[PDB]
């Protein structure tokens, strides 16, 4: 359960996508 | 994932003039859409990236548009150079790619140039027989081929292969070779290719005897 | 000056293992995340494999998924691609593609990669000999695997010269070549076809004959 | 990619939905 990143960048991306997911390549 | 359905599957242009691809996406893809061109023997290019932005270089003859699922991308002005196979990209939701777009030219419907040939001496040492058939620099590209020996019309052991579009002439060409054993060939005597064009409403006949 | 060079390719029995390389430079290489795209038989583009600029993440679809490995020395500025189990669906050109975004905006020229049981054959090279014009050929039957090169007069013959696309029958590939000349050289001059196969290590000139 | 730009340090909410799918 815990967390990789200091930035807490998972549960940040979990926010900011939702079910969508992430690619760890940005589209722009 | 998300599907591009890519629109047409092949297409022939003629210098100068202009074309017009499309994809349909499954889903809503926010212009996240590139085109590539890709020619035989080298790697993909990229052309247009999110719907409309080209590439630094690429030639303003090329243009892209659309939103939300449906996209186009254009030629103007074609140009040799540009004879090549084109794929969209979405990127909006991971990668997925378009079937592709084969775009060549179009030219004056030429007739095929018809030739025979009966198995070398090499060949039926081996114990085999190949007789063969070029229907070289013909349009446009799709033809029929027919073969008949002693007037039978046969089949089996024939199989056939073709040439995309020649960069001389703009003409396709086709293979036809049937094939037998060292005594099948024996056996009989009288062997024609028929190519059937819709050059001619004839078809172009060549043949050869015992000889 | 980007530039993307793969190697490694060859052919592989069902089973095997094989691994491809891609050497970059002409730009930052441990600045840009990474990916592998093959192009199958059929001409579709297919993301085979996608690695981070520092090797942190990776990505591989669930038809290469456990088999594919794709890793990086950045300082040594060159993308790998370890394939193992391979199938004949693996059959491919693999291409190396950089991704400043997520698109790709680079590709190498490939390396084509084959996946067969078939055994390597060396070719039968056949001559092929029937106006201001004649047209010759060679025909090229029985051989494993892809590919063969045709030239005439050592390659000094160039127009009408049309090299068709081999098929695949039993487990071997026949190709025909064809070359029309003008009627005043030949009969009165030889042209012969030149086969050359490297993977046999196959070089034949078939000298036409009337 | 993401995990070497955006966790050493805090990506803004812009950044971090350019990565989503
Ligand atoms: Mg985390």
């Amino acid at each position: 359960n815990q967390h990789l990143c200091g930035s807490h960048l998972v549960e940040a991306l979990y926010l900011v996508c939702g079910e969508r997911g992430f690619f760890y390549t940005p589209k722009a | 994932d998300i599907q591009m359905t890519q629109s047409p599957s092949s297409l022939s242009a003629s210098l100068g003039g202009r074309v017009t691809i499309t994809c349909k996406a499954s889903q809503d893809i926010n212009k996240y859409l590139a085109w590539y061109q890709h020619k035989p023997g080298k790697g993909p290019r990229l052309l247009i990236h999110y719907t409309s932005t080209l590439q630094p270089g690429i030639p303003s003859r090329f243009s892209g548009s659309g939103s939300g699922r449906d996209y186009s991308f254009s030629i103007s002005n074609l140009e040799p150079e540009d004879v090549a196979t084109y794929y969209c990209l979405q990127y909006d939701s991971l990668l997925s790619f378009g079937a592709g777009t084969k775009l060549e030219l179009k030219r004056a419907d030429a007739a095929p140039t018809v030739s025979i040939f009966p198995p070398s001496s090499e060949q039926l040492t081996s114990g085999g027989a190949s007789v063969v058939c070029f229907l070289n620099n013909f349009y446009p590209k799709d033809i029929n081929v027919k073969w008949k020996i002693d007037g039978s019309e046969r089949q089996n052991g024939v199989l056939n292969s073709w040439t995309d579009q020649d960069s001389k002439d703009s003409t396709y060409s086709m293979s036809s070779t049937l094939t037998l054993t060292k005594d099948e060939y024996e056996r009989h005597n009288s062997y024609t290719c028929e190519a059937t064009h819709k050059t001619s409403t004839s078809p172009i006949v060549k043949s050869f005897n015992r000889n | 000056e980007v530039q993307l060079v793969e190697s490694g390719g060859g052919l592989v029995k069902p089973g095997g293992s094989l691994k491809l390389s891609c050497t970059a430079s002409g730009f930052a290489f441990s600045d840009y995340d990474m990916s592998w795209v093959r192009q199958t038989p059929e001409k579709r583009l297919e993301w085979v494999a996608f690695i981070s600029n520092g090797g942190y993440s990776t990505y591989y679809p669930d038809t290469v998924k456990g088999r594919f490995t794709i890793s990086r020395d950045n300082a040594e500025n060159t993308l790998y691609l370890q394939m193992s189990s391979l199938k004949s669906e693996d059959t491919a050109i693999y291409y190396c593609a950089r991704q400043g975004l997520r698109y790709f905006d680079y590709w190498g020229l490939g390396t084509t990669l084959t996946v067969s049981s078939a055994k390597t054959t060396p070719p039968s090279v056949y001559p092929l000999a029937p106006n201001s014009m004649v047209t010759l050929g060679c025909l090229v039957k029985g051989y494993f695997p892809e590919p063969v090169t045709v030239t005439w007069n050592s390659g000094s013959l160039s127009s009408g010269v049309h090299t068709f696309p081999a098929v695949l029958q039993s487990d071997l590939y026949t190709l025909s070549s064809s070359v029309t000349v003008p009627s005043s050289t030949w009969p009165s001059e030889t042209v012969t076809c030149n086969v050359a196969h490297p993977a046999s290590s196959t070089k034949v000139d078939k000298k036409i004959v009337p | 990619g993401i995990v070497e730009q955006c966790c050493t340090s805090i990506c803004s909410l812009y950044q971090l939905e350019n990565y989503c799918n």
